[PDB]
């Protein structure tokens, strides 16, 4: 699945962009966890966090959580609760992978931002 | 409430 050649596997936590949201931060699926379809070739079937839905993506409109900073939206953060949940479960997910110990949101925010000292983006692989 | 994300 997913033999393309683009950028990402199942896993991987991933910021996405659709139409009309900022980005929002999501994992990569296998279509058989959607009960819909297979992804067109070039897309992805990811799962968002903080509402567990499922969109097709382009490849080209994901990038990797790890550069966290350049996408980390602080006026949708400032605006929406849904948005703050969101980046809670994902960077929950994402501390639980790497080894990180540590409103419980600030030093795992500050840890993202920080570029996910020490372990760097590499411990946010999904293994 | 589940399913595919309407943007």
């Amino acid at each position: 699945e997913y033999q393309d050649g683009k950028e990402f596997g199942i896993g991987d936590l991933v910021w996405g962009k659709i139409k009309g949201f900022s980005w929002w931060p999501a994992m990569v699926v296998s279509w058989k966890a959607t009960s819909k379809r297979q992804a067109m070739s070039g897309m992805r079937w990811v799962q968002w966090f903080g509402d567990g839905k499922f969109s097709e993506v382009s490849a080209d409109k994901l990038v990797a959580l790890g550069l966290f900073s350049q996408h980390f939206n602080l006026a949708t953060f400032n605006k929406l609760v849904s948005y703050r949940k969101a980046m809670y479960h994902a960077l929950e997910k994402a501390r639980v992978r790497a080894g990180k110990t540590f409103d419980q949101l600030k030093p795992m925010l500050e840890w993202a931002h920080g570029g996910f000292k020490p372990t760097g983006i590499e411990g946010l692989k999904p293994n | 409430t589940g399913g595919v994300k309407k943007p």
